[PDB]
RNA sequence: AUUAGGGAUCGGACGGCGUUUAUUUUUGACCCGUUCGGCACCUUACGAUAAAUCAAAA
């Protein structure tokens, strides 16, 4: 039951996957900005108003 | 029959007459024929169509013999929509102005579409096994019946 | 009148088969009372 | 899964009988707007909740539609036709300040984004746009030989002078404004309930449909559905694109509010309530931190997104440790012990056996074609994939 | 008891019955 | 013919569209391929160049 | 068998409004149910409806009114009478209707009072 | 007015990627899909109500 049995949608090679976890994410095996870094979510929404947006950005 | 002429009825009275003479080869309706009705008001803008009136054993008359005919009529005739029509004097007569007036295909359905409110509309929806050559006749179709009947019915093939 | 906010949540746990009797509750022209508890049970609400 | 405690709250008494129409103010933050069964308004506040700021019996039928202009005016829309109340002012008028009533039984309305401009989606197959202050009857716009009463309209706000709709030929249109005609015309297989944009992705939009399925395409070409998003058992009422764009209400017949991310394919919440009775009207807060679920309760519920994830200012390691078991989850999300304990929800018995006789019969229809395919000429033919095999035709 | 159903007569599925007593009964009440 | 007419004038509405939105396709890509996203958005900050 | 067609219907849309449908197909067509169809549409107890032919009516309704229901007996009515008959018909006066056919067509009871005729109960819903 | 369909059941009628009759066409046997019609199971009741009775005492 530790074993994962499906492959995850993303990937594609099993090597790809086992070796594309690899690393601890928590603050007890990498500095704290790493953690800090690996952690950080996609998006960031801060308070207020997503009011879409006006003028493309790019 | 019952007119005396105008200036339209003897170009179409004049027409069949050189479709009597100098063509086909072809010969079944035409001639045991007379003037009978035509008429002629506007549809959609800038355009117009012709419609004729005939005599109910004409009917079938022109429903054994009306492929290609409508055809030479409206090429060498004005270059405009040709609509072949019973003349009569209710629901029962105008079901008949319908399956007249679509003389290729065979309507399957009338559909009376009720609103949110006590509009309504009809929609008759035709065959599908013939859909290239009346999408640009279906407005003109519309409005003919609008102008001889006046009631609201719009015409669509399924999907 | 005053319908408490536990009659009015108990009535809106019973289906929508009682629709008529909800919407009846609803009648915006009496007083709503409202409860500051847990329970919204009608019997103890009514009592307390 | 136990600090999940999603609901939060109930909008004061809640209108009469059921809430059909509701909308935001998409310039400040914190005021709402729904119309009744009964033919009545309410505006509402979110800081103060338990009783009503505004109240008006607008119209006789219910309130069909109703939406905020920019400035400070509101309109809502029934078969009596569209009005023009004024909620805040220093005297509470009664009296709606405009009317249109001729352009046949109106449906659905919408508001522009920058522009002092409306649409309306009437029953006539007609959409017809007015600029206020300097227009009375608008112009009507539609689909050359249309009759079919379109439902919804959309304003797109990134993308100005483009509004998309829908009608009930299964079929949805989009629109130009610089050039006042239709633009595109595609039938679906079955019928939709309403339109929104991605008001993050101008070119994408969403199509919530009676098949009880959700479908998001990009608008430049419909040749296949960019996402199918499943997971439901009646008819999906309404949808509406979360202001950040990524995530998604969905709500439907049955008395179920569902949360999406953008890219899902299925739910990451559901939410239900015994108490509630159809819902109808869903629509996220300027914050994209709460939905409001506008019932046939006659409530209008507020929830939480982020399904634990409770609001205030975070201490350094509280937010930290959040994001920590976030990301921890985005590695570990598919073990099987971890998936079935964020997966397991409780769901009322009616939704359950209805989707496990929905699971079975769409087996059946599976296994008919799969047996037909390969005992029929189509098995030398590729499979043809679903996001394609979802539209029915697109014209022009 | 169902409190939807009204209490002039029975009442099966879509079909309600009114006895001729029951209607002569509100031409009582209406005088 | 009016529908044909029709047509080809709401392909070229549709074409303009396009390019319309062919003028951002460039951030959708960006924003949706990129590492963070920021709300709300730098620019609809309402105080923005004080 | 049962001849009222428009009785059929009603359990048709009775049976509908239970289970939580969004349309259905009322095969036995008749115009007097059409009048009725009409008259819920006045008051929105129901979306849309379309009669097509072979006919049949596809009756996409919303999911506000109750419960439908048929006076068989067709009682005659008059104007004292309608009130109190339709404060005994339906749980509230301010909740549902009940039809009549009078001279003028048609109608709901607030519209018989409008034009203030009399005439005959048929049926009701809320 | 249906429950709500599935798994099987056969009586037609229709089709077909195909095996065997078939020395090759019929046609017949196996398999698949459509369709009506019905002997019956279960599920959920759509409810019930007089309960031991139910896809009918809905
Ligand atoms: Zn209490």
């Amino acid at each position: 039951k530790y074993l994962a049995t499906g492959l995850p949608h993303p990937f594609e090679s099993q090597q790809q996957y086992e070796r594309s976890l690899r690393l601890p994410v928590g603050p007890e095996w990498m500095t704290k900005e790493t953690f800090q870094d690996a952690t950080k979510p996609r998006v960031i929404i801060k308070q207020g108003i997503i009011a879409p947006m006006s003028k493309p950005m790019y | 029959s019952r007119q005396n002429p105008s200036d339209l009825e003897r170009a179409i009275a004049g027409a069949l007459y050189d479709l009597e003479t100098n063509t086909a080869d072809l010969k079944a309706a035409l001639r045991p024929l007379q003037f009978v009705s035509a008429r002629e008001i506007e549809v959609g803008h800038g355009k117009k169509a012709i419609v004729i009136f005939v005599p109910v054993p004409a009917l079938q008359g022109f429903h054994r013999v009306q492929q290609r005919l409508t055809r030479e009529l409206e090429k060498k005739f004005s270059d405009r929509h040709v609509l072949i029509l019973a003349a009569r004097r209710l629901t029962a007569v105008h079901d008949a102005i319908l399956t007249d007036l679509v003389y290729p295909v065979e309507i399957v359905g009338k559909r009376l579409r009720t609103k949110e409110d006590g509009s309504k509309v009809l929609k008759v929806i035709l065959d599908e096994k013939e859909r290239g050559g009346v999408d640009y006749r279906l407005d003109t179709y519309s409005e003919v019946y609008r102008r001889l009947t006046g009631r609201n019915v719009t015409f669509e093939f399924p999907q | 009148i005053i319908i408490t906010s536990c009659v009015m949540a108990e009535l809106e746990k019973l289906g929508p088969r009682y629709r008529v009797a909800l919407m009846i509750a609803r009648d915006e022209r009496w007083q709503r009372l409202t409860c500051d508890h847990k329970g919204t049970y009608a019997d103890d609400c009514i009592v307390d | 899964r136990m600090f999940a405690k999603p609901f939060l709250g109930q909008l004061g008494n809640g209108h009469v009988q059921g809430v059909y129409s509701m909308c935001k103010d998409k310039n400040s933050l914190n005021c709402i707007a729904s119309g009744s069964g009964d033919g009545v308004v309410k505006v509402w506040d979110l800081t103060t909740r338990d009783e009503e700021t505004w109240r008006v019996a607008a119209h006789n039928n219910i309130v069909k539609g109703l939406t905020f202009t920019n400035d400070k005016k509101l309109l809502s829309c029934a078969t009596d036709g569209i009005k023009l109340w004024d909620p805040y002012a220093s005297p509470s008028n009664t009296t709606p300040i405009a009317t249109w009533q001729e352009g046949g039984p109106y449906t659905s309305l919408s508001f522009h984004r920058s522009a002092n401009t409306f649409a309306a989606s009437s029953g006539q197959g007609c959409i017809r746009i007015w600029d206020l202050e300097h227009s009375t009857a608008g112009q009507a716009i539609q689909w050359p030989s249309f009759v079919d009463t379109i439902t919804d309209v959309c304003f797109n706000q990134v993308e100005t002078s483009v509004i998309g709709s829908v009608a009930t030929d299964r079929s949805i249109i989009l629109f130009d404004l610089r050039t006042n005609m239709p633009v595109i015309k595609t039938v679906l297989h079955f019928a939709c309930n309403r339109i929104v944009f991605n008001p993050m992705e101008a070119m994408n939009l969403a199509v919530a449909s009676e098949d009880h399925n959700i479908y998001i395409f990009d608008a430049r070409n419909f040749d296949k559905a960019l996402n199918i998003q499943k997971g439901h058992v009646a008819a999906v009422m309404d949808v509406e694109f979360s202001p950040t764009g990524e995530e998604l209400v969905s709500g439907s017949y049955d008395r179920t509010i569902r949360l999406w991310r953008r890219d899902a394919g299925h739910s990451r919440d559901v939410y239900h309530t015994k108490r509630m009775q159809r819902v109808f009207r869903t629509m996220w807060t300027m914050d994209s931190k709460y939905i409001l679920t506008g019932s046939d309760d006659g409530n209008v519920r507020l929830w939480r997104a982020n399904a634990s994830e409770r609001s205030g200012v975070k201490a350094t390691r509280q937010r930290q440790a959040l994001e920590y078991n976030n990301a921890l989850l985005d590695r570990y999300g598919h073990l099987p012990e971890i998936r079935r304990i964020r997966r397991h929800r409780h769901l009322p018995k009616v939704v359950k056996k209805a989707t496990e006789i929905k699971r079975e019969e769409l087996a059946a229809i599976k296994r008919r074609e799969e047996n037909e395919r390969k005992h029929s000429n189509k098995k030398y033919e590729k499979r043809k994939s679903e996001r394609e095999k979802a539209v029915l035709v697109k014209q022009q | 008891r169902p409190v939807d159903l009204p209490a002039v007569g029975r009442m099966r599925g879509a079909e309600l019955r009114i006895s001729a007593k029951e209607a002569a009964a509100i031409a009582r009440e209406v005088r | 013919a009016k529908r044909q007419q029709d047509r080809l004038m709401r392909e070229a509405a549709y074409k303009k569209t396009n390019e319309t939105l062919d003028r951002w396709i460039e951030t959708v890509k960006h924003n949706r391929r990129a590492e963070h996203l920021v709300f709300p958005l730098a620019q609809n900050a309402h105080d923005r160049g004080l | 068998v049962r001849t009222s067609v428009l009785h059929d219907a009603l359990n048709s849309i009775n049976n509908a409004e239970k289970m939580g449908k969004r349309q259905v197909m009322i095969r036995p067509s008749s115009k007097v149910i059409v009048k009725f169809l009409q008259v819920m549409q006045r008051h929105g107890y129901i979306g849309e409806f379309e009669e097509v032919d072979n006919g049949k009516i596809v009756v996409q309704l919303n999911g506000r009114l109750n419960k439908c229901g048929v006076i068989s007996p067709r009682y005659n009515v008059r104007l004292a009478e309608l009130e109190k008959w339709v404060t005994k018909l339906l749980p509230a006066r301010q909740f549902g209707y009940v039809i009549l056919t009078t001279s003028a067509g048609i109608m709901d009871h607030e519209e018989a009072r409008r034009k203030h005729v009399a005439g005959k109960i048929i049926g009701f819903f809320y």
